[PDB]
């Protein structure tokens, strides 16, 4: 059924099928009307075109194949990317492929050397700081205890 | 995380000691004067006080 | 991906337009191959679970069902159009016409606001909903 | 469901 | 005994240009009055900080003129959809009390 049943109206000429160069895509001659004489004429035309295209065809093909091989080193397809994983991914069993939960639910002690160095530095500084002359200190015990000495 | 439907109030029929308390405490009435006038003739503040 | 179910049959799409009446129906006539339609589908997926309670967005492939691109004349690579209870609401984007969005809106908030405004206009019955946006320009600087 | 459509779209791109 | 020639540092001019670009880009749905006020604040800061050096740095004067032109173009686009052929400065440079945008510009906009 057409779209007229919905009662809608306006307000292969698609823009994707169209282009600046060579206009729109597709062939102006429908592929339907062919025949045996059409087959013979197409064969003759294709043979002539292939003959007229074989001047540098071998060297061009070899160079293009080498260039494609080179580009394969730096142009992995998205599919190729996950191809190695997708090949091994099939090894998951049916129980493994059904237990997938919903997403809604000696040794190196790196910090040890840092802590030791910090402790050594602090000890050395305190030894240096023990030579200070008049560094003051207000005892939190006294201040907190005497904080409520003027409270309402 | 749903989105509230695009619906608004139906009509207004109540007011005074039933809906006026909210409009007086929460949406309290501001000065509504000496802050919205512009005095297109004169210039009260400086040229770039902002 | 494209979690939004594309109505393959044209008559099925038309019935889907006649299916829901109390919400907003948005059909993405863009062909899923092109990257622009991919960005449109991503934007829809951003608002897939948000405007769901107020709208029902469906995808579409102009190659699958060509009647929509030949009667409504949706020639853009990915044109977003609306239809509310058998009434194609017009968004006042300001791009000369109002049948489609025609732009790959990469802002989810803008799409959500446009959907809300379209729903409000459809509730008010205005066939040409004033879009709260300056779509006539590129909105970039 | 969506797997077939996703595979179809991927195969053309 | 000497003469200390001064000029705005290129870092300051870059910061001013970045601020102008951000204000123009982040204008969005803000009213033209808000954009004009932001531009006036930026220009006031730039001119009051580099009081003297803003004249020697001809690059700074050119940047200020370009920024003013960009702000005026943005305001015109916000007002007129098309390109207005020489919109009057009265629309832009009129003070806020009179209803204008109240733009403070250091350009040679002859009335």
């Amino acid at each position: 059924v057409p779209g007229l049943g919905r009662g809608a109206t306006g307000f292969d000429l698609n823009d994707t099928n169209y282009d600046e160069f060579n206009g729109y895509a597709g062939s102006l001659f429908s592929s339907g009307p062919y025949e045996k004489d059409d087959e013979e004429a197409d064969a003759i035309y294709a043979a002539l075109d292939k003959r007229m295209d074989e001047r540098r065809k071998e060297r061009r093909e070899q160079r293009e194949k080498e260039e494609i091989e080179k580009y394969r080193m730096e142009r992995p397809k998205i599919q190729q990317q996950f191809s190695d994983l997708k090949r091994k991914l099939a090894e998951v069993t049916e129980e493994e492929w059904l237990s997938i939960p919903e997403v809604g639910d000696g040794e190196l002690d790196m910090r040890k050397i840092g802590q030791a160095r910090n402790t050594l530095m602090d000890m050395r500084l305190s030894q240096v700081s023990d030579s200070v002359s008049g560094q003051t200190v207000v005892d939190p015990k006294g201040y907190l205890t005497d904080l409520n000495s003027m409270i309402p | 995380k749903p989105l509230p439907a695009p619906l608004d109030g139906q009509r207004k029929k109540r007011g005074g000691r039933r809906y006026r308390k909210m409009k007086e405490r929460l949406g309290l009435t501001e000065i509504r004067k000496q802050a919205n006038r512009m005095s297109f003739g004169e210039i009260e503040e400086d040229a770039y006080q902002e | 991906s494209y979690m939004l179910p594309h109505l393959h049959n044209g008559w099925q799409v038309d019935q889907a337009i006649l299916s829901e009446e109390d919400r907003v129906v948005v059909i993405r006539f863009g062909h899923d191959w092109d990257p622009t339609c991919m960005k449109m589908d991503e934007v829809l997926y951003s608002i897939a679970e948000k405007v769901k309670n107020f709208a029902v967005i469906y995808l579409v492939d102009i190659t699958e069902v060509p009647d929509f691109n030949k009667m409504y004349e949706l020639y853009d690579p990915c044109t977003v159009m609306f239809f509310f209870r058998n009434k194609h609401i017009m968004i006042d984007l300001g791009t000369g016409n109002n049948n489609k969005i025609n732009w790959a809106m990469e802002d989810k908030q803008e799409m959500v606001d446009i959907i809300e405004t379209v729903y409000r206009g459809a509730r008010k019955g205005r066939g040409l909903v004033v879009s709260p946006k300056d779509y006539s320009t590129k909105y970039r600087y | 469901d969506i797997e077939s459509s996703l595979k179809q779209l991927a195969e053309r791109r | 005994t000497a003469q200390c020639f001064l000029r705005v540092d290129d870092e300051s001019m870059q910061r001013f240009h970045n601020r102008v670009r951000q204000i123009l880009m982040a204008s969005g749905s803000t009213t033209f009055t808000k954009i004009v006020n932001k531009w006036n604040t930026a220009l006031i800061g730039l001119m009051t900080y580099f009081r003297e050096a803003v004249v020697n740095t001809q690059e700074l004067l050119d940047l200020l003129v370009k920024c003013e032109n960009k702000i005026q173009t943005r305001i015109k686009i916000g007002l007129n959809s098309k390109m207005p052929s020489r919109f009057p400065p009265v629309v832009f440079y009129t003070p806020k009390e009179l209803g204008g945008l109240g733009m403070l510009s250091m350009g040679h906009v002859l009335i």
